[PDB]
């Protein structure tokens, strides 16, 4: 019956990096790829990297998805220097590499409902560590977290699911970015206008193929469609209290009993 | 085996209906309006159509007849580019597409493409390694068009392509092959002689468009091996038999030849206008972003000038044969008017953003690296403001003034950072960081 | 084998570093601001210190051509002394070049100023830059250098110059909150005037703070910096503990002569550093009994049980000496019983950490 | 199952991770800007040192030329706001001249920061790669235990003697794997009662408090310098005071 699936893509860092990255600049996109969140439940599922290949891609990339954005992480560019030999020789590779700071996106695909099910479950029970593209940015709220439903549209799925505040007073977008797989609607219907092209449909994977896909982006607004959760919890830590009080009732007894 | 551009599938697009294909040349010729360019590297989308956009000057200079626009192209240049099946060919007896005088010379095939890493000075790579695997058919035209346009230095004593050290290239693009075409159309009266002729002539100089934009530095000859490979492990479609390595030597490019590239962005002093792209953070180069701003005041002058469409740059930053980063970008246009010296302070973007890194805490020497938490924010506020690049280039309700506001937040938190005191002197010096800002420069 | 110090060090109001505008160090650590003393200037006042005359082994300088040419009566020769060292590497009156004393003096007398060759002789004053690495002060601060290659020779080689470095020295934080303070200073004029003005007013900055410092010396780096002579290193490193123990930064010493002594100093010998500033991450409130020499060293004596009692080797234990002035000031006050050589006398203390070294007495080690 | 390990790490003041123009390396979290050491930077302490160098161990810890390396860091994200400064330095010409100074007079960048550092193990495929020693797979689990509680990034120290050593090590064997990043989107505010360790280590208490409400945990300072919730609450499944005792612990768990 769920026929969504529902990723919680959050961490300290993120990189889901863009089609003009290989070279020794490493930029990232601003949402989570269609590739990237493929190989998360890859991952999840546990399965080599020619069995990806083996006709697994098909069965994830059908499903038409949205990627819904909370807040938007800034850029921030990393220093990295490899070593490259420390055969080997005094030479130090120079790089400099993209990723996404302070940013939550949640991710709905939209399949069969039993897919769904062996998704969320492997998504409960990743054989292998999941990150957030990078292997060095581990998620810092659990993937797993939202449960999966079932929705007619992407649409009535990305505005189901609540947005979490992490602290009591923190400002919220008002306006909410959200980019989904473009649905052909009828048979023919080229393609709109504002239908950019993106290369992330994975068709192999040692080596990295991947072909062009049409994007397509609309906005939600707070308040009405998506609505804000509770904090759930405490943020400071504020040590033990002193300062006990000489008026009290439990106070005169055990006063009294020391006498 | 015998392979052909026109009729083998070498070409890869997106179908508006959303199919993306590998197809052949006749496939893109009389479709082109079903059909869009779709290459991971954008300047192999580039090359191809340039290569593209030849063939169509080829076919008008042989047929006479302008692409009308929202309308597929001409049915008669299929019927010209077909009765030459031996001429756009690989393999045969014959003349050779984009091959030229007998060679002695061999080198790996990783070098004819550039995106992959190739032979250095070193012996590790990008988990590459040459004569063991090798590239399709596909890859291998794709490279061989990446020849006249975007081939740099090897080392001062390999010359460089046509256009000398490749350049920032600007053009005009659609959502379709035929507005892709029709944009980008503008002939000149004399054409020239392309290289998918045979040895062309030299004769004088003046070569024209056709002659200039198919130049070739380079040589391919390829020795075949008994058989081939199994299953490929380098493009990433696992295809049959592949390429092994190639043989490329170098043409001295001439003196003189008094051209200009059409989509190509020249300086004031006509030498070529370069991607400012380097990971380098040196004491004169502050790195920020792609910089789309730098090959505006060139183009928007001379060739092409103010004009309603969209602006594609490709901009592949090289310094000597380091091949740094490849990037590209869209850019709306209407054409409304030209400001002359705002267009020109944008486009050097890159002093300014020097200038403020530099600029210390507290402090007056000019050699010091400023500040460098500065350098890391920003990439973020320059790709904030790169979004709305047509409204900052026509200037509407966007200027400089009103974007470089945008880095008010990332300065707000990063002179918390820098002034970490709760104290009166650290509040004032604070909004003294605040404050700061790109202030313009007139060249 | 790591040889350890840890001292605590409370100073008189006083102004031993200062940055640009004249402000005394401070860094911030645990969320607070703590004076701080720059790791240089410690390294500088131990190389300068009186117990460092008989070993003191190495110039770091630019005008090479300067100290060349004092070795000569009359031979006049700057004008190519400059030259080759303009050849050498150097763009100029040079960049700043370290190397033993004895050796540039003799070597580049016998070597330059000989009617040789030109370029060749620019290799050999290269080579005897870079292989004059046999000085204590420059084994034990360490050095690399790198001349430019634009104005060097093509015929120009330079062999390995990287002296790794054998000590470590941490930037003394303060174990309490940093006290800035103003010193309004006039400058009387001397000859009297109609107006009685001063000749010049200022605002020094100084503060009073208890220090914690830290050293670590690698015996195995420092033996192969100085190759075999391990009398010479035995040597260096008793004149370390006397400099370190001895000597304080020459800051504005003549108007803050503030020359106090440590009041305890912990050496440790173990294979891995400890730094027990963690200890000073809350700061140290003063109380109405004690002191804050004995507040920081009773946080310090909590830190070190609680480091011995956490992390601990049963394959290598931590063994270390502490330091009081006639036992003033012990260690484990309360239960914290791991100083098992309580030592009041610097002599003493030396004696003990050259014996744990090996079989070395004070006495015979000055010799080298 | 997955062994995540949870270290926070008090900094004296260095550069441990400098970047192209020499600062230390800052990441961006919590709307406040944060010290960063980069993971890169402690995978290669961890790695090439005779702490941890005392079928190939360390191959499958950290990968070299499809390994897949079992064991991967994240980016040390400070518990507070990034505090950089500049350290002014001169060099002495030590040669009696007419003028004075002489060196680059130039300046350099430092921080003192508390990190949290994240680690995780996954054990099946550290098994796997390891060709079934198990027992070879607990001792190099062992040695990053004791290497990781005892290696600094060996950045710039020659100047800088940082050699703090970490005051919390929290170590679970959940389920799936979550970084403790979010319980320090409040940075660290420093009290008079209490100081930042103790405070870092309250935040993560109070947000390990959560997450149970809506598996185990065993924790590590020294001598109980820093308990792990300052109740007597079931948070900790383990209290320990020494790490030998929490690696045997941890190793006689896994096996
Ligand atoms: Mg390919």
């Amino acid at each position: 019956p769920p026929n969504t699936l529902f990723l919680r893509l959050e961490g300290a860092l993120q990189s889901w990096g863009s089609n003009e990255a290989k070279f020794a600049l490493r930029r990232t996109a601003d949402a989570p790829t269609k590739s990237g969140v493929l190989g998360l439940l890859c991952a999840a599922m546990g399965i080599g990297r020619a069995e990806a290949a083996d006709s697994w891609l098909p069965k994830l990339a059908n499903l038409r998805m949205g990627v819904r954005i909370d807040r938007p992480g800034i850029r921030w560019w990393d220093f990295h220097t490899v070593g490259a030999g420390q055969k080997t020789r005094a030479e130090t590779l120079l790089s400099r590499r993209e990723y996404l700071a302070d940013a939550s996106f949640l991710v709905a695909l939209q399949g069969e409902p039993e897919l769904v099910a062996k998704l969320s479950a492997a998504l409960a029970k990743p054989v292998w560590a999941i990150y957030l593209g990078r292997k060095s940015c581990p998620p810092s709220r659990p993937v797993c977290e939202h449960p999966p439903g079932f929705y007619n549209t992407l649409e009535e799925a990305l505005s189901a699911v609540p947005l979490q505040k992490r602290w009591h007073n923190e400002p919220l977008p008002q306006i909410l970015p959200c980019v989904m797989d473009w649905i052909p609607g009828y048979d023919g219907e080229h393609a709109p206008d504002d239908a950019e092209i993106h290369y992330d449909l994975p068709v192999s994977f040692q080596p990295p193929r991947h072909l062009p896909r049409f994007v397509i982006r609309r906005e939600l607004v707070v308040g009405e469609d998506v609505q804000v959760s509770r904090e759930t919890g405490t943020s400071v830590w504020r040590p033990k209290g002193t300062r006990a009080d000489y008026n009290n009732s439990e106070y005169k007894k055990v006063r009294a009993e020391r006498l | 085996v015998m392979y052909n551009l026109l009729c083998d599938n070498w070409v890869n697009v997106v179908y508006l209906s959303g199919k993306p294909d590998r197809i052949s040349l006749v496939q893109t010729l009389k479709d082109a309006h079903c059909l869009q360019l779709a290459y991971s590297n954008p300047m192999d989308r580039f090359t191809v159509f340039r290569f593209l956009l030849a063939l169509g000057y080829w076919c008008f200079a042989n047929t006479n007849v302008e692409p009308e626009p929202d309308k597929p192209l001409p049915v008669s240049w299929i019927p010209w580019l077909e009765e030459n099946k031996e001429y756009f060919e690989l393999f045969g007896d014959g003349k050779r597409f984009f091959q030229a005088d007998p060679s002695s010379r061999i080198r790996a095939i990783t070098d004819l493409i550039h995106e992959i890493p190739t032979a250095h000075n070193l012996c590790h790579f990008k988990h590459v390694t040459d004569y063991i695997d090798g590239l399709c058919e596909a890859c291998c035209i794709k490279g061989l068009l990446r020849l006249p346009v975007f081939t740099t230095v090897g080392g001062r004593g390999i010359g460089a392509g046509i256009n000398n050290t490749p350049p920032f290239y600007l053009l005009w693009h659609a959502n379709d092959l035929a507005g892709m075409l029709a944009q980008n159309w503008q002939p000149w009266d004399n054409m020239g002689i392309p290289a998918w002729l045979g040895s062309f002539q030299k004769e004088s100089r003046e070569v024209g468009l056709l002659a200039g934009m198919t130049w070739l530095p380079r040589k391919v000859y390829l020795h075949d091996p008994v058989p081939g490979q199994a299953a490929c492990c380098s493009c990433g479609l696992p295809s049959e038999a592949l390429v092994y390595s190639c043989s490329i030597e170098v043409e001295p490019v001439p003196k003189g030849l008094e051209w200009k590239d059409p989509h190509g962005v020249y300086t004031d002093q006509g030498k070529s206008l370069q991607s400012k792209i380097k990971l380098m953070s040196n004491d004169r180069y502050t790195f920020a972003d792609r910089d789309w701003y730098s090959p505006l005041f060139s183009y928007l002058h001379a060739e092409g000038n103010s004009r309603q469409g969209k602006l594609w740059l490709v901009g592949f930053a090289s310094d000597k044969a380091k091949s740094i980063d490849i990037w590209d970008k869209i850019i709306e246009l209407e054409g409304t008017d030209t400001n002359d010296e705002l267009l020109a302070q944008l486009a050097n973007r890159a002093t300014a953003l020097n200038a403020m890194r530099k600029k210390p805490l507290r402090g007056d020497f000019k050699k010091s690296v400023g500040t460098p938490q500065i350098a890391d924010i920003i990439p973020h506020a320059e790709n904030r403001i790169a979004i709305n690049a047509g409204k900052m280039t026509e200037n509407r309700g966007y200027s400089w003034q009103d974007a470089d506001t945008e880095y008010g937040e990332l300065l707000t938190k990063v002179a918390y950072s820098l002034e970490p005191a709760q104290t009166v002197d650290a509040r004032l010096k604070r909004g003294n960081f605040i404050s700061r800002k790109p202030w313009p420069i007139i060249p | 084998m790591l040889i350890e110090i840890h001292m605590i060090q409370n100073h008189s109001p006083a102004n031993l570093n200062r940055d640009d505008l004249g402000a005394p160090k401070t860094c911030y650590f645990g969320g607070v601001l703590r004076s701080r003393i720059s790791s240089q200037c410690i390294k500088r006042s131990i190389r300068t210190s009186n117990d460092f005359k008989a070993l003191l082994g190495g110039v770091r300088t630019r005008r090479l051509a300067d100290l060349i040419q004092q070795e000569a009566g009359e031979t006049e020769c700057w004008k190519k002394a400059q030259e080759i060292l303009n050849k050498c590497g150097f763009k100029n009156t040079k960049m700043l070049v370290f190397m033993s004393k004895d050796k540039i003096k003799d070597l580049a007398r016998i070597v330059l100023d000989n009617s040789l060759g030109l370029t060749e002789a620019a290799q050999q004053v290269a080579n005897v830059i870079a292989q004059a690495t046999l000085a204590p002060d420059i084994a034990l601060c360490g050095r690399m250098l790198e001349p430019n290659d634009k104005d060097k020779d093509k015929k120009v080689k330079w062999s390995n110059t990287t002296v790794e470095a054998a000590l470590q020295v941490a930037h003394a934080i303060s174990t309490h909150i940093a006290r800035p303070e103003i010193d309004y200073f006039v400058a009387a004029d001397d000859v009297p005037g109609e107006d009685a003005g001063a000749g010049h007013i200022g605002e020094s900055m100084f503060a009073s703070a208890c220090f914690y410092k830290y050293f670590s010396i690698d015996w195995e780096q420092l033996v192969k910096n100085l190759k075999g002579d391990t009398n010479l290193a035995a040597h260096t490193v008793g004149a370390f503990l006397l400099a370190a123990a001895k000597t304080n930064p020459s800051g504005k010493q003549n108007s803050f002569a503030a020359h106090n002594y440590p009041d305890g100093i912990l050496v440790e010998f173990k294979n891995s550093p400890i730094s027990y500033a963690n200890a000073f991450v809350r700061p140290v409130s003063v109380v109405k009994e004690s002191d804050l020499v004995e507040q920081s060293i009773g946080q310090l004596s909590n830190y070190v049980n609680d480091i011995r009692l956490g992390y601990y080797d049963e394959q290598s234990p931590v063994i270390g000496f502490w330091f009081s002035p006639n036992n003033r000031y012990p260690l484990g006050y309360k239960h914290s019983k791991l100083a098992s050589r309580n030592i009041g006398n610097l002599n003493e203390l030396v004696g003990a950490v050259l014996d744990y070294i090996g079989g070395f007495k004070w006495e015979e080690v000055q010799k080298s």
